[PDB]
């Protein structure tokens, strides 16, 4: 079951090729490392609140209506469900007559959900999408280098058959002068095409004072 | 100040060239390295306003001081005849080119000191005086490798661990400038690339210097792009892409030496690549043989895709008896072997769903 | 920004050489860079020029540890945590050695302390070894080995706290939010500490005198709610959570989880913004589902708005859905007052689920922005 | 001292940065009118020397 899980997981290989999906899958793929960076210290709070709950409830082991924060591994699946709202509230109420662990209980787990749910699934939305922004920034070249590394895997000469019955067996020099002289002149062009700023101007104001100075030096002779 | 020296030096910043011309010709007193309140003397401040007819009369003056840093701030500035006026001082008769010669006051320079003609022209590029410092023999020294272990790095390294890091950065940014990389080598991208891939590697292992050799590299990149985005003819597209293709043998029978365009994908450029004179090269690339099946849909294509896949057993059947065919040669084109090991893994997830036949409803 | 030299970098940085007097055997005179920090300048620190220096600095006798790998620099905190009493050994004979002077380096401080934490973390782990995979009180109110080390620790970190907020004054030591979280923490655990201080002193008791003592011997089913071994427990618990919410002290030295932290850290001011009108929002649906409901005690099917607590505590748990729609329905007749709470309980959620949680959401977008 | 002139050296050489950084501005108005004004004076002195 979790071989055919990965092998489903593989089909993504593909999908680069497509211009359809080519590019959203890359925009996606690329905030996992964000994703992975938030869930450490999302784990870390999950451990925290784990061995809180943990040793809370370690010793009504019976008394508890249901097994939720009995055992480490009870804990772990029970915070883990309750991101998904799937763990009931009742995880909490003891039979005993004691209410001061039952409320700490309570309070803790009002905490933990607080935390999660609304504190840090708010905030890695936010990450996601600040990440997402300089994602699309620059996803068309991106996607077109994915796809240009996914023609290069198969320009090779070595394999043809797939998968299935693959187990039986000078003018260069002229060239580069012109394009280098095309360019310097075009960088130069570029560079005219920049906006003038203070001290460019400054520069042609002193030549209206040098050539006044000397205008008037020849008149006065 | 010396009322008459002041008189001169505002002459001199002004452009008042009778005024100047007259005191040089009769002062016979006058300090001509006298400075203003900034430390500036009449040269300094006849290259920083872009005054010639004073530059090349001061120049003709001897026991002028300053004449270094004149150059020095005539290159950063521009100014290409007064940077060639003072390149014709007798100082720089070929032998001044890349102590205390480039100094602008008593104590310092107006620069970093390690910070040549040649790197100041690279670093501000200045393509006409890059060109005449590089026809005068001016060159980069490209520093050595960040681990180096020889005497005279040990030294550097020693004495002050801070002005030698500035020192490289700023020698690396002159290697990095678009025009002494188009006026020095005569293989400009080929350079350009392995530049890039140096100031990548060197990034990783200065911490506090990733950035500026991150956009050094990037600086390289952008370089080569560019030179690539010029070409007009497939001649020229192919001399870039490509590179020399007399000494490089062909790749195939067909195929254009992609061995550049490998080089710039492990180097990561990114857009070299992703340039449509390369995109185009590269789809022409992609369907050898299929010229007319570029044209179809995407329903056409998934028509074609499952048709493999139904007929792969027959593909490989004739793939051993007939090597060379009307389809064998098809076979052989990369999008052919693309859509085979898609059909392939359709083939292998509808044998996954299938396993399970005997439960689906 | 404009120096070149080391020289020029420390003329800045630090000041005048000769009228100030050397920080240390080697240190350059920090007090200019303590100015800075002090008045917030957050740039004359941050700049490249100032961090070569504070590395410099932070890397004392580890000249070749800096180029080492994230792996190594773990493994290293590890190797420190399994040989701290070696190193505390060695501290007190030998002051000056070849490890004794890398051990008085800054980094290597924060690692030792580093690891000293994670050694209490997994003392506080281990504490509940004899139920990690399952499951008379003078048995039970004795300390074991771990709660002595665990004891140890606690006085240890209380002690240090003492000592800072002698070295800082008052003021100067509060205006800190990890010195207002680790007193909160310690003050916790001693309270846990003195219940079961005092609950080992009764069975003490108990057990010396050898009617009074047939209380002691009662099951954990019939003990008194009040019971000394139950709020320490509940402190326990409470005190463990903090000490785990206490590992973010060290986690912005990381590069990677560094500013992220910061990040995330930055938004909770104005997630406590609007949590205020949240909460103000809250109160107003609680008071009227509580004056709705306050008589139908035993009509309801269920408690949920019977009482103050009960209705505080069934709206909360309807911000993450965890509350049912039956909590509305009444067995009796009347629908006015069933139908009046149905389209209160809606808009609540309307407001609180929809619109409440976006616009904060909004609001986190755009601080993080 | 050896302070006093590291000091006087940076000043100077921030003095000098700061100059080149408002020389790095962007031409505004007020600016290219106050040239426009020279050459109108300079017109007007050359025309009165060719008048006379
Ligand atoms: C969004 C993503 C959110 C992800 C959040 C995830 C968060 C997960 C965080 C880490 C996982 C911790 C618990 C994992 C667990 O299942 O408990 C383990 C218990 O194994 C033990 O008995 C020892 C438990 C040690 C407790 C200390 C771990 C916490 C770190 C301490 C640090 C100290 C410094 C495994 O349980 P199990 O025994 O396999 O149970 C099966 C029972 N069976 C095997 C009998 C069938
Ligand atoms: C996202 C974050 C969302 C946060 C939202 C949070 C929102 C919380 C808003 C404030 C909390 C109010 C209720 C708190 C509560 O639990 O009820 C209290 C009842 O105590 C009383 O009997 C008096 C109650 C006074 C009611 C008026 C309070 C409202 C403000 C009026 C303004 C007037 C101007 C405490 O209950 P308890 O008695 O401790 O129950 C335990 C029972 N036991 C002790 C017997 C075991
Ligand atoms: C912190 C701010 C101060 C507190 C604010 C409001 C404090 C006022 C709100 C809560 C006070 C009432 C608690 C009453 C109580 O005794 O129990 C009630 C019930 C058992 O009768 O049990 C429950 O159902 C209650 C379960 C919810 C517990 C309270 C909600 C916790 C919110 C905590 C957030 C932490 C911050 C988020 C993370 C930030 C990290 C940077
Ligand atoms: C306000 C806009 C006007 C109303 C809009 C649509 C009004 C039209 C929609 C609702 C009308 C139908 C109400 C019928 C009814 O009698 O009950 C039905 C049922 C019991 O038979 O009970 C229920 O299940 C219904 C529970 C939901 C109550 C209606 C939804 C409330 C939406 C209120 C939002 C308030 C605004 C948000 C906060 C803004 C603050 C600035
Ligand atoms: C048909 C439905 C009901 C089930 C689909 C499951 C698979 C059979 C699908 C999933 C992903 C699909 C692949 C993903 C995208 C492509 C790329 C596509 O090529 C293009 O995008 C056209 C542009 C180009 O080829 O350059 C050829 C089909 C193929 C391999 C698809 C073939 C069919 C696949 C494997
Ligand atoms: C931010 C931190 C560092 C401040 C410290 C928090 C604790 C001191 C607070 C937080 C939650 C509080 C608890 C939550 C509610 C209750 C329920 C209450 O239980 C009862 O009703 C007593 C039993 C009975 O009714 O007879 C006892 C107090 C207690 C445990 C509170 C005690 C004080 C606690 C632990
Ligand atoms: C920074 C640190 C050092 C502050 C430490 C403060 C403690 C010295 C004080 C503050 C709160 C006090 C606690 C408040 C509540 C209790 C519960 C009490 O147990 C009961 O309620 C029994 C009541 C009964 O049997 O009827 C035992 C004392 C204790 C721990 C008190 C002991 C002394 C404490 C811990
Ligand atoms: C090992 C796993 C299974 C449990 C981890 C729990 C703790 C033992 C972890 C949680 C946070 C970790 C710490 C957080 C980050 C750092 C900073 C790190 O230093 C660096 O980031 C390298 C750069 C630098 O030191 O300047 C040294 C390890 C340390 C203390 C970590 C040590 C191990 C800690 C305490
Ligand atoms: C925006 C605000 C200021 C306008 C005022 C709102 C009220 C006048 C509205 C809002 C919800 C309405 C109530 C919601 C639905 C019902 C159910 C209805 O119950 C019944 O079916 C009667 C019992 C029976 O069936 O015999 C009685 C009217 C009532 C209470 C409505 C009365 C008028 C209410 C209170
Ligand atoms: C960054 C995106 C995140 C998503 C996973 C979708 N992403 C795809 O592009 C994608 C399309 S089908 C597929 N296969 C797959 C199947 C089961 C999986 C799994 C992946 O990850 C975990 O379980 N992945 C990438
Ligand atoms: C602004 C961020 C918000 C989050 C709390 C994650 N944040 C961390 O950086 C972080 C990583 S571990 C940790 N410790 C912890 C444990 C239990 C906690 C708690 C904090 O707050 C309430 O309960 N906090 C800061
Ligand atoms: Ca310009
Ligand atoms: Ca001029
Ligand atoms: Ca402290
Ligand atoms: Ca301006
Ligand atoms: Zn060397």
């Amino acid at each position: 079951a979790i071989a055919v899980v990965l092998s489903f997981s593989r089909i993504a290989y593909i999908l680069p090729a497509n211009e359809s999906f080519g590019p959203l899958q890359i925009s996606l793929g690329r905030t996992v490392k964000d994703i992975f960076k938030f869930m450490v210290i999302f784990i870390m709070v999950f451990v925290a609140f784990m061995i809180g709950m943990f040793n809370l409830y370690s010793y009504y082991i019976g008394a508890k209506q249901n097994e939720a924060f009995t055992t480490v591994e009870e804990s772990f699946k029970t915070l883990f469900w309750a991101i998904f709202g799937l763990s009931e509230v009742k995880s909490v109420v003891i039979n005993y007559n004691h209410k001061f662990i039952e409320n700490i209980g309570y309070v803790l787990y009002g905490v933990y959900n607080v935390t999660m749910v609304i504190v840090l699934l708010n905030m890695l939305i936010a990450m996601i999408n600040s990440s997402f922004q300089e994602i699309e920034d620059d996803a068309d070249v991106e996607w077109k280098f994915a796809r240009a590394k996914l023609w290069f895997s198969y320009f090779e000469e070595g394999r043809t058959l797939p998968v299935p019955f693959n187990l039986v067996p000078r003018q260069y020099q002229k060239i580069m002068k012109r394009l280098i002289k095309r360019y310097v002149l075009q960088a130069q062009i570029d560079k005219e095409s920049d906006e003038v700023n203070e001290g460019e101007l400054k520069e042609i104001k002193q030549d209206i004072s040098s050539l006044r100075y000397e205008l008037l030096e020849e008149k006065s002779q | 100040l010396s009322i008459e020296e002041e008189r001169f030096l505002d002459a001199a910043e002004y452009g008042n060239i009778p005024v100047v011309r007259k005191m040089l010709e009769e002062c016979h007193s006058l300090n001509v390295n006298c400075v203003d309140y900034m430390g500036q003397n009449a040269l300094q401040l006849a290259v920083a306003n872009e005054h010639l007819e004073i530059t090349e009369l001061l120049l003709k003056k001897e026991n002028l001081s300053r004449v270094g840093d004149a150059l020095l701030l005539a290159i950063s500035k521009g100014y290409v005849r007064i940077v060639e006026a003072i390149l014709s001082h007798p100082a720089f008769a070929e032998g001044k080119r890349l102590d205390d010669f480039y100094a602008y006051d008593e104590d310092g320079t107006r620069f970093s000191h390690d910070v040549t003609p040649i790197i100041l022209a690279a670093h501000c590029q200045e393509y006409e005086i890059v060109h005449t410092l590089l026809r005068k023999g001016a060159r980069i020294e490209r520093p050595h490798d960040y681990f180096c272990k020889c005497n005279d790095c040990n030294q550097k390294q020693k004495h002050d661990s801070f002005s030698h890091s500035r020192s490289r950065i700023n020698a690396y940014k002159g290697l990095a400038s678009p025009a002494y990389l188009s006026l020095s080598s005569e293989d400009p991208v080929m350079t350009a690339l392995e530049l890039s891939n140096e100031l990548a590697v060197l990034a990783n292992i200065e911490k506090e210097f990733k950035n500026d050799y991150k956009k050094l590299s990037m600086q390289c990149k952008d370089f080569v792009v560019g030179l690539l985005d010029l070409c007009r003819n497939t001649e020229e597209v192919e001399a870039i892409l490509n590179g020399d293709v007399e000494t490089l043998q062909s790749g195939d029978h067909g195929r254009p030496n992609l061995s550049r365009l490998k080089l710039a994908i492990k180097y990561e450029v990114k857009k070299f690549v992703a340039h449509p004179n390369c995109q185009q090269q590269l789809l022409s690339i992609w369907y050898e043989n299929l010229s007319g099946l570029r044209q179809q849909t995407m329903a056409v294509k998934f028509l074609v895709v499952l048709a493999v896949a139904i007929g792969l057993p027959f593909l490989a059947l004739i793939y051993w008896f007939a090597p060379c065919s009307k389809m064998g040669k098809i076979m052989r084109g990369p999008f052919m072997k693309f859509v085979a090991h898609a059909a392939s893994f359709t083939i292998f997830l509808g044998l996954l769903v299938m396993n399970a036949a005997d439960r689906f409803e | 920004d404009l120096c070149r030299n080391t020289e020029e970098v420390e003329a800045i940085l630090n000041g005048d050489v000769e009228t100030l007097q050397s920080g240390d055997h080697g240190r350059p005179n920090l007090s200019r860079l303590k100015l800075a920090i002090k008045y917030e300048v957050k740039k004359f620190v941050a700049h490249p020029n100032c961090q070569q220096q504070l590395l410099s600095i932070w890397y004392e006798n580890l000249s070749g540890l800096r180029q080492q790998t994230m792996a190594v620099k773990f493994l290293v905190v590890l190797a420190v945590a399994i040989g701290l009493p070696f190193l505390a050994l060695i501290y007190w004979f030998a002051p000056c050695s070849k490890m004794g002077k890398i051990m008085r380096g800054p980094f290597m401080k924060f690692v030792a302390h580093a690891a000293s934490f994670t050694i209490f973390l997994g003392l506080l782990v281990m504490n509940a070894a004899d139920r990690f995979e399952g499951t008379f009180r003078m048995k039970t109110s004795c300390f074991s080995w771990m709660e002595m080390l665990i004891i140890s620790w606690v006085i240890g970190m209380i002690w240090a706290e003492c000592k800072e907020i002698w070295t800082q004054g008052p003021k100067e030591y509060l205006f800190e939010l990890w010195n207002m979280l680790d007193f909160g923490m310690l003050a916790i655990f001693a309270a846990s500490f003195i219940a079961r201080f005092m609950a080992f002193w009764h069975a003490s008791k108990a057990q010396s005198i050898i009617d009074n003592v047939k209380y002691y011997n009662l099951a954990r089913i019939k003990w008194d709610p009040s019971d000394p071994q139950i709020i320490s427990e509940g402190l326990y618990a409470i005190a463990v959570v903090l000490s785990f919410s206490r590992i973010a002290y060290i986690l912005p030295a990381n590069e990677s989880f560094g500013p992220l932290q910061i990040s995330l850290g930055r938004t909770v001011k104005d997630i406590f913004k609007f949590m205020v009108i949240f909460i103000m929002v809250f109160v107003a649906f609680m008071i009227g589902m509580f004056n709705l409901y306050s008589y139908y005690i035993g009509a309801k099917q269920n408690e949920a708005f019977t009482t103050v607590e009960e209705s505080f505590k069934t709206l909360f748990w309807a911000i993450f859905g965890l509350s049912e729609v039956k909590s509305v329905v009444i067995n009796y007749n009347h629908k006015f007052i069933e139908n009046i709470g149905y389209v209160l309980y809606g808009v609540y959620n309307v407001t609180m689920v929809i619109v409440l949680l976006n616009m904060l959401i909004a609001m986190i977008n755009s601080s993080f922005q």
